[PDB]
């Protein structure tokens, strides 16, 4: 994470749990903490069109 | 160097050399006084080789350019006038050019146009330029004729090359042959100047200073 | 347009197994009458190779200073490669060579010869030459002004050509530089008793000895020339 | 006075095969009386299977190896990996040669490689633009000795079939890259003899779809 | 308002835009100069982001001429504009004078540049320091140019994060030789410095790098310190700071 | 300057050109129907003033060519630029060419206007539309053409521009047929009158009629002429 | 909204948010993986197609014999910076008979980007690239961003998921760093190091892009079953 | 806000003014666009806005070259500056290198055309204040790799597709390309194909007064087929839609 | 709106813009006396360096414009340094052109000049700087001609700037009040410095140093600065009075 303040860090640590949630895990797990913080992030694109 | 186009009943014939020399020394043989503009025009080789070589492939550039802009093909007349003002802006910048443009349209008919380094354009039925214009002129403007046929024509080409290429001196090499009609010209191929003297030798019966 | 003014003349030059030996005459001549004596010509460009020019000392000094900045270019920026690797003859010609050609373009020429020469850090020798036409060629043994057809021709018997060079050493390089200088001395009348030696050797770098003299010149059959009465 | 133009000399031959080309010339370098070099190619590979010599002044022939170089890589980059055909490169000097025309180059140049048909091209130009195909090209300060020897050998010019005494005129045989090996030897071997712009070295540079062959022989002093 | 551009003005005396350019190069890497007898020893922290870097090859010292080093805070690309304009000044004055520029020269041509995009809005401002100075024919001289468009003798100056600790120092240092000390010690004296302005970047790792001008040791010529004397320098600061 | 005054919208528009198409709408109304033998161009004056000297008045249809004629709808000030331009044009063909202008090249040649200050900035488009309409040098085809400020052009049958254009192009609809356009120049002269009787009115006082007959032949119909014709509507009608 | 639209401000807090907006067409942009040994540079880029009957997106532009760039940014932007790293190659060719090296190249590129965020009406140029190639100093990586700041590394990349191949890379760091000689060994672990930058897209070998371009190898995009030789 | 510069972002990442651009595409009416390896199909929906119209000598479908040909929607007056560019560039390769210019080749010239807005933006000759708003369809041949299709966008990039179309009807067609597009199309299997997806977008009757065909083959070159054959290929897809 | 942030005149009829510059060189807290002598004209200035680090030799605000004209300078150094340029590079001009180095008075009128089209565009910003120009002419005389930021310039018999430059005002007019005449009866140069350092001590209630004090002469036919050293002995000298 790069210039995240509580309100942003704690956006990263929810959404970790409901990835953990959908899997249907009881432990969260790393992977998920990293997945999160790319929604909060300007991306969720991995679309392609004149900036890709 | 000479360079004709005449026109009759099927068209016109251009009828040029090859024999492209340095001076006194013959530099090719093989250097083609056809220059084509695109399959429905053809432009002789006279004045220096490389400027009216090099501007008419740029000609096509404005034939290809006339033709997608408005959606025709090119009036000879339209052709003709353009290079025409572009050698008129190199005037006294000592390019030479001398260029018999051939064309014939469905709306203006057969026509040439001889257009010239200082900006002149002169529209006309036969033109012959180069070095032995004049000698080819003699044997082609006595047995001219409004009325002709193709085979008479072409026979007719071959022969006024012939006598340039025996008199002067800057003539010969090869001959190219065209039959310029309206779906475009006809290539009737490459002679050679000297197997060509021997059959009008034995053929007319002309020729008759050369000792044989 | 471009009339020559201040003029030298006569550099020599030459390879052998290890490096080249470049040297040229310093006198400035301004046509029959001599103004400058003592003039350099030999300018040292980077530590391993000697640009050698003769014509115009107007345009060899302007030109002197662009050689200086472009290793003021190369020192700019790549600390490891401040003239290790961003340094070397071939570099140093072509950066010359341009500039003629464009100047020749214009009509308004640098009037001058240049050789430049030297040991690459490939460590192979490097002897190339251009000019106010802007010609250019690689060569075994060259020169300048009046010795590109009086010396030069001395030391073509010395190497014939890009597989004598090997056959050839620094002490017998070394003669053939100090008999070559004696003998433009003799013939023209631009070229004077100073000249300046140098030696670029890929072992020892560039040695450049400076002021040496002519020396075992003859001029005592003068006398066994008589007169016409 | 300055004088913005010179010459450098030299003599090269460019024919074209039934499925080879061969540019050769020599490698002798001059100015005037002095030889500048006895070693020196103007017979640059220039990538795609496809050698130049713009040969003559030496000034002006290196400025034409160097904006064709600059050719080949930007044709590369600008139609993304299309190879320059020998018809491409013909017409892009063209280009190079007329844009200085008040201020004309003062050389002779050629080109040569293999067409698209797996035959010899040659193409040979003008000082100040056009090209025409040819077969047998000498140029350079002896083009015109070594020239109506190659159209004797080549192109069977002014000669008859045996026997026949001028009825059934000689037409051409197929030829073989040793074959051309013998003609340009013996050419310039004539030409050192009878040229003093001659001699020292030659290289032929054979060019096919199979490579580029590099041959150099050695030629008299004078 | 009067923050929108820069040739907006205020009643307060401020230019908004200028000042908030300073704010970069306040958060800009630590850069000394001092100002020695012989010359001058400029040294820079570079930070060590990853353990991917190649170390020693990235340099925020570019030499200009072949006898003035140049050291630059704030936004990298913009200090890398003010110094390739810098190199052609330097070879103007040598094209037209036949001189390498005097540095109090060099300083005057460069504030008159930094000064020009602060009077039009059509350009943006600079917001860099650059330290350089080196060995001339007037002597050695040190010179710190704001991107106001300010410049000052110094016989110290600092910049970037850490400017609070070296400066400190460099009062002391000032105070240990008060008749001016070595361009060979000051070297010692650079590392140690750059050691203590490390304290305000303590959550981060350094590469100590090292450059002088000065006309006992390099001849007046601008060089970099490098091998056995910088890991001497290295040592000398490690000890003073345990 | 180069002050942007066209400027891309988020609607996937400029705002300038969807103006410029309102100012031709406020302008005088333009017909244009073509027959098998002619093209007319038929437009509403503001004559209607009095203490107007009509001779010396501008009128709404100009020449640019021996045989092509050009009508406007819009800003009067800014159809004169057009005007001017195409005409300089028109000799140019001739000078290096040689033949008058095709009708086709000057309607791609005035789109070519628009359509510069389109894209660039520091320039606005016009608010200005044409009907430009003639023959081709030996043709007896009728040409109708409509340019519009936006830069694109469209080949019509039949056409209408300026004010209430939506109410003549739907009397067109049933007074028109694509199949067979008028037989006659005189039935397409009194299509082009009937059209105008329908918004523009008030005598033959504000109602004009310039004919184009095949190869150069321009002829005006006078306000004698076109009051017999509107005469012979009104008693049929 | 004063300092976020326009190109020729600062900015309160030292900043141009129209650099960090750029920044952010890298993070939705593709991804792609650069290592180096000493003797080998390799760019492994990961092609993206917009649907199946659209063909995969180049990432990878071939610049010269001894160089090349990959984008990972805004498409348009690469065709500026791309040609005119190629004429002032050309450039070097012609004055110093000399290949352009990769450290001079990347200052030049730097300021040629400053000069267009000085301006008004200017832009920073969204598309960052990683430029490699071989010299005379041997094998180089730089890391170009909106900035125009040029970075030395062994190993980095950028992109989307950038992170968890930084990752795999300081791990095997020392390891790859000693192995030359052997451009394979190099290319197999940049396909690894791009399988960290995954999350389901997956790996195949109309989707793998590498070049490399060594001491005795020219600069050479593989692809097609030439991909398939690491997969 | 993101859009009052002239070049501008925009917190999402990329140019704003750009993306409005790509969004009037949709505004144009549907352009078609199918390659084979027999050949590439060039589709049009013409539109007809009244029968007062005419509209046999208005088409979205211009040659470039004899052996290039290409299909355009959007707004077609930004089409105008870029098909005149177009056709320069192709020229200019024959006069150059008397050589036929590649459809890649030739794309990426108009590519590069298409960046030129900006009014301070970088070193070149800036001429727009905004981007184009019209993409194209360039279809061609070249001998280096067959037949090609590609489309080129308003931003100044391009993509190779087997089968793309833009405009109105641009999602609905583009769902059934995605599973009826194959190798095994022919140039007429291909042809028949273009006025049955053709038809479902068209917004009128299906019929040769809003729509025009036009093939590129390497043979006989760019030609646009004329009404008649339009009208007898038409009537051909309502026999075989009744054959199911 | 825009009638305060660029240079276009308010229904007030006033440029504030222009008064921001005025804004803006009393900020810098410098002090200048300018008396004309009988045969000098001498300038003292403040040079106030509260630093250690800073190198106070070249910490300077007294700019040889000509080699007889000098320019003191009160406000902003980086607009100093660029009127200094401009100022220099016309002065030269008008030696090229003219025959003779460039007066005072017209020197003056030149800056002057350039100020108001500084504030005539609305892109540019004047140079917020009031330039004091010292000189003996021969023409004029000792001479003191006195330019602001706007383009407003007119003669002095004495002048001060800065913020306490009020205090100043009141010991020059005494002395021109009780003299009856527009300049300082006296002969030698030291002593209008030694003179102007009273009137300095007595204005502003501040002792100087030779480190806070910077001097410029113009005597006849030359500019010279005092170095700190030479303004020593004129300190020593006020006890010698």
């Amino acid at each position: 994470t790069d210039e995240f303040n509580g309100a942003q860090l704690k956006a990263v640590t929810v959404e970790a749990g409901m990835i953990a949630l959908r899997n249907g895990q009881s432990s969260v797990k790393h992977e998920d903490f990293v997945e999160g913080i790319s929604e909060v992030q300007a991306r969720k694109s991995k679309s392609v069109s004149f900036y890709a | 160097t000479t360079t004709l186009a005449f026109r009759f009943q099927g068209g016109i014939i251009v009828a040029v050399d090859s024999r492209a020399t340095a001076g006194n020394w013959v530099a090719s043989q093989t250097v083609k006084k056809v220059i084509e503009i695109n399959p429905f025009l053809l432009g002789t080789m006279a004045g220096g080789a490389a400027d009216c070589q090099f501007w008419e492939t740029w000609l096509g550039s404005q034939c290809r350019l006339h033709e997608l802009r408005e959606k025709e093909r090119i009036s000879v007349a339209a052709a003709s006038k353009i290079l025409s003002n572009l050698v008129y802006q190199y005037k006294g910048a000592g390019l030479s050019m001398g260029t018999m443009i051939c064309g014939y349209t469905r709306k203006e008919g057969p026509t040439i146009y001889y257009v010239d380094s200082d900006g002149t354009r002169l529209k006309g039925d036969i033109f012959c330029v180069g070095s032995g214009q004049t000698f080819a002129y003699g044997v082609l403007d006595s047995n001219y004729k409004w009325d002709l046929s193709v085979e008479d024509a072409l026979y007719l080409g071959k022969r006024s090359i012939l006598a340039a290429a025996h008199r002067d001196a800057y003539s010969g090499g090869s001959v190219n042959l065209y039959h310029v009609t309206e779906d475009g010209w006809i290539y009737h191929g490459n002679h050679d100047v000297g197997e060509l003297f021997w059959k009008v030798k034995e053929e007319e019966g002309s020729f008759n200073n050369v000792i044989g | 347009t471009q009339q020559p003014i201040v003029t030298g003349t006569s550099v020599i030059s030459m390879k052998y197994d290890n490096g080249v030996i470049i040297a040229a005459d310093n006198l400035g001549s301004y046509g029959s009458l001599l103004r400058f004596n003592g003039v350099e010509r030999l300018i040292p460009v980077g530590d391993n190779t000697v640009v050698g020019i003769s014509g115009d000392i107007s345009d060899m000094q302007h030109i002197e200073r662009l050689l200086k900045d472009l290793v003021t270019e190369n020192a700019y920026d790549n600390p490891l490669a401040d003239a290790e690797e961003a340094l070397e003859p071939s570099y140093i010609f072509e950066y010359l060579a341009t500039v003629m050609y464009q100047r020749r373009s214009k009509m308004n020429p640098l009037w001058n010869a240049i050789i430049v020469a030297g040991v690459q850090s490939n460590g192979d020798q490097f002897l190339r030459y251009v000019n106010l036409l802007g010609v250019t060629y690689s060569s075994p043994t060259l020169a300048t002004g009046f010795g590109a057809h009086m010396a030069n021709p001395l030391l073509r018997k010395v190497v014939d050509r890009e597989s004598d060079i090997p056959k050839t050493t620094v002490q017998v390089a070394e003669e053939a530089i100090v008999n070559a200088m004696r003998v433009l001395y003799y013939r023209d009348a631009r070229s004077s008793r100073n000249f300046s030696l140098a030696i670029i050797d890929k072992n020892t770098g560039l040695t450049f000895k400076k002021n040496l003299q002519v020396e075992n010149m003859k001029w005592d059959f003068a006398k066994d020339i008589k007169g016409y009465g | 006075q300055f004088n913005p133009y010179g010459d450098n000399g030299g003599t090269i031959l460019g024919i074209a095969g039934e499925d080879f080309a061969v540019l050769a010339g020599d490698t002798r370098n001059i100015t005037d009386y002095s030889i500048n070099s006895r070693y020196e190619p103007k017979v640059f590979d220039c990538g795609d299977n496809i050698v130049m010599s713009a040969n003559g002044f030496a000034a002006d022939g290196d400025a034409l190896v160097k904006r064709f170089k600059n050719s080949v890589k930007w044709y590369h980059f600008d139609h993304n990996d299309k190879k320059l055909s020998i018809n491409s490169a013909a017409r892009n000097i063209q280009h190079l040669l007329y844009g200085k025309r008040f201020f004309p180059y003062y050389v002779h140049t050629i080109i040569a490689g293999l067409d698209e048909d797996g035959k010899g091209a040659v193409y040979s130009f003008d000082p100040v633009g056009s090209y025409e195909r040819e077969q047998c090209r000498a140029g350079g300060a002896a083009a015109s000795l070594i020239m109506p020897f190659l159209d004797n050998q080549v192109n069977f010019k002014n000669q008859y079939e045996p026997g026949t005494n001028g009825k059934v005129k000689k037409p051409l045989k197929y030829l073989s890259v040793e074959e051309v090996i013998k003609l340009v030897r013996d050419s310039f071997t004539s030409a050192t003899e009878r040229h003093i712009q001659v001699g020292d070295g030659l290289e032929i540079l054979i060019v096919t779809k199979d490579g580029v062959r590099k041959e150099f022989y050695e030629l008299k002093r004078d | 308002g009067y923050d929108l551009s820069n040739s907006v003005f205020s009643p307060d005396g401020r230019n908004f835009q200028v000042e908030y350019a300073v704010k970069a190069v306040e958060n800009g890497t630590t850069s000394i100069g001092i100002k020695c007898n012989d010359g001058v020893v400029f040294a820079v922290e570079k930070l060590i982001t990853s353990k991917l870097l190649v170390p020693q090859k990235n340099v925020k010292i570019q030499v200009v001429d072949r006898h003035i080093g140049c050291v630059y805070s704030g936004l990298i690309p913009d200090g890398r504009h003010l110094v390739n304009r810098g190199r052609e000044e330097a070879a103007s004055f040598k094209k037209l004078y036949k001189t390498p520029i005097p540095i109090p020269a060099f300083a005057d041509r460069l504030g008159q540049y930094v000064q020009a995009h602060t009077l039009y809005n059509s350009v943006r401002p600079f917001g860099v320091s650059t330290i350089f100075g080196g060995v001339d024919k007037n002597g050695a001289h040190l010179y710190m140019l704001e991107p106001s468009g300010s410049y000052w003798g110094y016989k110290g100056a600092a910049t970037g994060k850490g400017r609070q600790s070296a400066k400190a120092e460099l009062e002391k240092l000032v105070d240990h030789h008060p008749e001016g000390l070595s361009a060979r010690e000051a070297v010692k004296q650079a590392a140690k410095i750059i050691y203590l302005a490390h304290e305000d970047n303590k959550e981060k790792d350094f590469e100590l790098e090292i450059s002088w001008c000065s006309l006992s040791e390099t001849n007046g010529l601008h060089k970099f310190v490098k091998g056995d004397l910088l890991q001497e320098a290295i040592d000398f600061a490690q000890k003073e700071i345990n | 300057y180069d002050r942007a005054l066209s400027i891309f919208s988020p609607d996937g528009h400029i705002f300038q050109v969807e103006y410029a198409l309102e100012a031709v709408k406020r302008g005088t109304c333009a017909v244009g129907v073509k027959g098998k033998n002619c093209v007319v161009l038929g437009c509403e004056r503001r004559s209607t003033l009095k203490l107007q000297d009509t001779r010396i008045t501008p009128s709404k249809v100009s020449k640019i060519d021996s045989h092509v004629v050009l009508s406007f709808s819009g800003l009067n000030a800014d159809s004169r630029i057009l005007i001017e331009k195409a005409r300089v044009e028109a000799q140019s063909h001739r000078l290096t060419l040689e033949d008058p202008v095709t009708v086709e090249y000057l309607t791609r040649y005035v789109a070519g206007v628009q359509q510069r200050y389109t894209q660039s900035g520091g320039v606005r488009p016009f608010g200005v539309s044409t009907l430009i309409a003639g023959f081709d040098p030996r043709d007896d085809e009728p040409k109708l053409y409509q340019t519009e400020p936006s830069g694109i052009y469209s080949s019509w049958s039949a056409q209408t521009i300026g004010r209430n254009s939506k109410t003549v192009r739907e009397f067109l609809e049933k007074n028109y047929d694509r199949k067979e356009p008028p037989a006659t120049v005189e039935e397409c002269v009194k299509l082009t009158v009937r059209s105008l009787l329908e918004v523009v009115q008030t005598g033959a006082k504000n109602i004009e009629i310039t004919v184009v007959k095949p190869d150069s032949d321009i002829v005006a119909l006078s306000s004698e002429e076109i009051n017999q014709y509107v005469t012979q509507i009104e008693q049929e009608k | 909204n004063n300092y976020d639209g326009d190109t020729v401000t600062f900015s309160p807090t030292g900043r141009l948010f129209q650099v960090e907006y750029a920044l952010e067409a890298i993070k939705q942009g593709s991804v792609t993986v650069g290592l180096r040994s000493n003797t080998h540079a390799v760019l492994v880029a990961l092609k993206r197609n917009a649907d199946e009957l659209s063909s995969y997106q180049k990432k990878i532009i071939k610049c010269d014999e001894h160089m090349g760039l990959s984008l990972a940014g805004l498409a348009p932007d690469a065709r500026v910076l791309s040609n005119y790293l190629r004429q002032q190659c050309n450039y070097s060719s012609l004055v110093f008979n000399r290949k352009l090296a990769v450290e001079r190249a990347g200052h030049l590129l730097c300021d040629k980007a400053q000069k267009n965020t000085q301006s008004y009406g200017g832009r920073p140029y969204g598309v960052g690239l990683l430029i490699i190639g071989y010299d005379k100093s041997g094998a180089h990586l730089l890391e170009f961003q909106p900035s125009g700041n040029v970075t030395e590394l062994y190993g980095t990349a950028i992109g989307a998921r950038s992170q968890g191949a930084k990752t795999y890379l300081e791990r095997t760091l020392d390891t790859f760093i000693k192995i030359d000689g052997n451009p394979d060994e190099l290319i197999k672990a940049g396909v690894e190091a791009i399988s960290q930058s995954l999350r389901d897209e997956s790996l195949t070998v109309d989707n793998l892009s590498i070049a490399i371009v060594g001491k005795d190898t020219p600069f050479t995009i593989y692809d097609g079953e030439a991909v398939a030789k690491y997969i | 806000e993101y859009d009052r510069g002239v070049s501008t972002f925009s917190p999402e990442g990329r140019l704003f003014q750009v993306e409005y651009s790509l969004e009037a595409i949709k505004l144009g009416s549907t352009a078609i666009g199918i390659a084979t390896k027999e050949g590439v199909v060039l589709g049009v929906e013409k539109r007809a806005t009244s029968p007062l119209l005419e509209s046999d000598s208005i088409e979205k479908i211009v040659e470039i070259d004899r052996h290039i040909g290409c299909a355009m929607s959007g707004l077609t007056a930004d089409a105008r500056s870029m098909i005149e560019h177009a056709r320069t560039a192709a020229v200019t390769h024959n006069l150059y290198y008397d050589e036929d210019i590649n459809v890649e080749s030739l794309t990426q010239s108009v590519c590069d055309l298409a960046l030129r807005f900006g009014e301070g933006a970088s070193g070149e000759e800036r001429l727009m204040s905004r981007p184009f708003g019209v993409a194209l369809l360039i279809a061609g041949h070249d001998a280096d790799d067959g037949y090609q299709l590609f489309h080129a966008e308003p931003s100044g990039t391009f993509y190779r597709y087997n089968a793309k179309a833009i405009g109105s009807g641009s999602e609905g067609a583009q769902a059934e390309l995605l599973n009826e597009w194959h190798s095994s199309l022919t140039l007429k299997e291909a042809e028949l194909l273009v006025l049955k997806i053709l038809k479902q977008v068209m917004e009128e009757k299906l019929d040769e007064n809003n729509a025009q065909l036009s093939c590129i083959t390497k043979q006989d070159g760019f030609k646009i087929y004329d009404n008649e054959k339009t009208a007898e290929l038409i009537k051909e897809l309502k026999e075989k839609e009744a054959a199911e | 709106g825009y009638d305060r942030h660029i240079t276009i005149f308010s229904p007030e009829g006033r440029l504030y813009q222009v008064e921001y510059a005025f804004k803006a060189t009393n900020q810098t807290n410098i002090n200048s006396l300018a008396v004309r002598g009988k045969d000098c004209t001498v300038v003292i200035s403040q040079k106030k360096v509260p630093d250690k680090l800073l190198d106070p030799t070249t910490v300077s605000y007294i700019f040889c414009i000509s080699r007889t004209i000098g320019m003191v300078v009160n406000g902003p150094i980086p607009d100093a340094r660029n009127a200094a340029l401009r100022a220099k590079a016309e002065a030269a001009e008008f030696r090229y052109k003219y025959g003779y180095d460039m007066p005072c008075d017209v020197l003056a009128k030149r800056m002057a000049n350039l100020s108001q089209i500084y504030t005539q565009r609305a892109y540019m910003r004047p140079l917020g700087v009031i330039l004091t120009f010292v000189s003996v002419d021969e023409e004029l005389g000792p001479s003191i001609y006195k330019t602001d930021p706007a383009g407003y310039y007119v003669g002095y018999k004495a002048t001060a700037t800065g913020p306490k430059q009020q205090e100043i005002t009141t010991n020059l007019e005494n002395h021109f009040k009780k003299s009856k005449i527009d300049h300082i009866n006296e002969e030698s140069w030291e002593k209008v410095v030694e003179f102007a350092i009273t009137h300095m001590i007595d204005a502003l209630g501040t002792e100087f140093s030779k480190n806070d004090l910077e001097v410029g002469v113009a005597t006849k036919d030359k500019f010279f600065t005092l170095s700190a050293e030479n303004i020593e002995e004129r300190l020593v000298a006020i006890a010698e009075q």
